[PDB]
RNA sequence: CUUUAAUGUUUGAUGUUCUAACGUUGACCCGUAAUCCGGGUUGCGGACAGUGUCUGGUGGGUAGUUUGACUGGGGCGGUCUCCUCCUAAAGAGUAACGGAGGAGCACGAAGGUUGGCUAAUCCUGGUCGGACAUCAGGAGGUUAGUGCAAUGGCAUAAGCCAGCUUGACUGCGAGCGUGACGGCGCGAGCAGGUGCGAAAGCAGGUCAUAGUGAUCCGGUGGUUCUGAAUGGAAGGGCCAUC
RNA sequence: UGAACUCGCUGUGAAGAUGCAGUGUACCCGCGGCAAGACGGAAAGACCCCGUGAACCUUUACUAUAGCUUGACACUGAACA
RNA sequence: GUUUAUUAAAAACACAGCACUGUGCAAACACGAAAGUGGACGUAUACGGUGUGACGCCUGCCCGGUGCCGGGAGGUUAAU
RNA sequence: UUUUGUAUAAUGGGUCAGCGACUUAUAUUCUGUAGCAAGGUUAACCGAAUAGGGGAGCCGAAGGGAAACCGAGUCUUAACU
């Protein structure tokens, strides 16, 4: 009765930090929010980081939660 | 799909017309939302028809 | 015999400056009231034939 | 319907451009009924057409090369 | 007009009679030493029967064909598309008739915005009331909840309540993800016109991921785009949609 | 009937060796017999499966049709109720 | 008695008998696009089809279904 | 030869000689080469004729749009940073 699965996803990171990224790039695919759009970055209604200016991505840690951001430096 | 389909005709003169879905039973009313009409590009009131 | 080009390829591509075909989306016939406005608008404008099939599409009708 | 390029447009007979002997001239096709005239460029003796349309670049084109345009 | 009755009219179903069509594998005569056939005379049937065209029913009597794949041989059983986790070896992807579950919807609000609030489970007290209803305080800190299975997320709450509303809007869309392709997903920003808020701002449906079906052939509405001599229309085309 | 200067055994091997490895045995060549082997000869397996193969047969499989049957019109008329 | 000439001669087939059913004769039915033949130079004590299978004792219950026969109120229903 | 894989006990061949399997026509695309060049080329046919006539026609230099139509722009849109 078993046998039956989805296709799947691609879900992941799709750029990575240090990397120089054009604006509207999307640099997350994630089904809830593991990372937290910072300066520069847009969510998206599907959860989707993308973002809003060319620049470089980079990770880093914020709020009280110790939850995973994301911003662009425009360098 | 109990849930049926409907069209929303605009009540201004142009033939436009939105479609949309709801149940009968439940709210067997008629749907008066105002909505964008390209044709004449304003915010007019549609009536639900068949 | 001079080739017979396929009469239903022809019904459905064009030749362009450059030799590629455009051709129109196979979604925006019917059960659309489910379809996102978004999704619709941009299957309307017309698009150009990938590579992959660009082999098959000239080889169906080759006189366009 | 054809279009006439601007280059071959003095190549019809002297310095005059007529619906007729167009298809003496073999540049359109016996059965082409309409015509319009496009820029090619390399146009220099002035020329007149009849019953032709010359939408922007040959008009200014002919005119100043000394043509004239009318129906 | 409701309700009646003469004459004339269109008549059609039905019944009776007649014969001149037609039938006669009835009789007699002739062609003709001929059980064929034809002609004549007569008898019996008779506008039937029978035949042609059209049409409904019946019709394996006959004919042309179909009757899937996967598969630890085949058959039987089960499965076939989509969504969640595991297998999957810390990017993505990754098979098995491998192990567990779901979907073919729903909602004019459960959508938008503004404003406000913050659970489960326990302890003490208290009419019916008792393990478990509601009330007050405390512990607890998300073990709750999130329209629907699972995973991930969510206190700025994506959770709960109320006000006003239709942005579940139209034309686009740089730039990306994803697939062999068809295709699918994300999207700041621009124009027009709206809603909420004092305002900055938010809104191109729903916490996200299933709720879906290509093309052809057709239907409905709009648009002089076309309309085969011309003026129209029919029919196509385009847009919306079934 | 591919060509042969055509032994036994154990093992290896597309998995049952006259032909490979190791080892043992055996002068060369006939004739009469036996039939264990040469997966011996004969027959492009009838079994099984595959082919979007074929042919026949079956039926309340599909679509047709001969035949049978219904009506309309025609050949086909005339008088009465 | 008959049968798979060439691996099966049988319990199979046929059989006299029995029953059902069709047919009024230009018979049913069969072979034929048709004419015309067979049935039959016969006509119900005859002919065709079907099942059973000498003879003896028998052959029960069921008409829903599928066929067949008869009826007709109402419904549905082509060409025209 | 066929296979993941053959001395295989998988298939084929007794041997020799002869014959025996990627061709042809007409179109289209690409490459090489030759001629001409914003031009290139003729088909049928005529022709004391592989010459020479014949330029009907085809391909190309201009595309965009379903189309009207527009035109180095065009379509989309009321209109495009």
């Amino acid at each position: 009765r078993n046998g039956r699965d989805s296709e799947a996803k691609r879900l992941g990171v799709k750029r990575f930090g240090g990397e120089s990224v054009l604006a509207g790039s999307i640099i997350v695919r994630q089904r809830g929010t593991k990372f937290h759009a910072g300066a520069n970055v847009g969510c998206g209604r599907d959860h989707t980081l993308f973002a809003k200016a060319d620049g470089k991505v980079k990770f880093e840690v914020k709020g009280p939660k110790n939850r995973k951001f994301i911003s662009i430096e425009a360098e | 799909g109990i849930r049926e389909k409907i069209k929303l005709v605009s009540s201004a003169g142009t033939g436009h017309f939105y479609t949309t879905t709801k149940n009968k039973r439940t709210k067997p009313e008629k749907l008066e939302l105002k909505k964008f009409d390209p044709v004449v590009r304003q915010h007019v009131i549609y009536k639900e028809a068949k | 015999p001079k080739i017979k080009t396929v009469r239903g390829a022809a019904k459905r591509f064009k030749k362009t400056g450059k030799g590629g075909f455009k051709h129109k989306h196979a979604n925006l016939r019917h059960i659309l009231t489910k379809k996102a406005t978004k999704r619709k608008r941009h299957l309307r404008p017309k698009a150009m034939v990938s590579k992959g099939d660009l082999g098959l599409v000239i080889a169906c009708l080759p006189y366009a | 319907t054809a279009e006439i390029r601007l280059s071959d447009l003095a190549k019809v007979e002297g310095g005059v451009v007529d619906l007729n002997t167009l298809k003496a001239a073999n540049i359109i096709g016996i059965q082409i009924e309409f015509a319009k005239v496009i820029l090619a460029g390399e146009v220099t003796t002035p020329v007149t057409v009849r019953g032709l349309r010359v939408t922007k670049g040959a008009r200014a084109a002919i005119e100043a090369a000394g043509g004239k345009i009318e129906e």
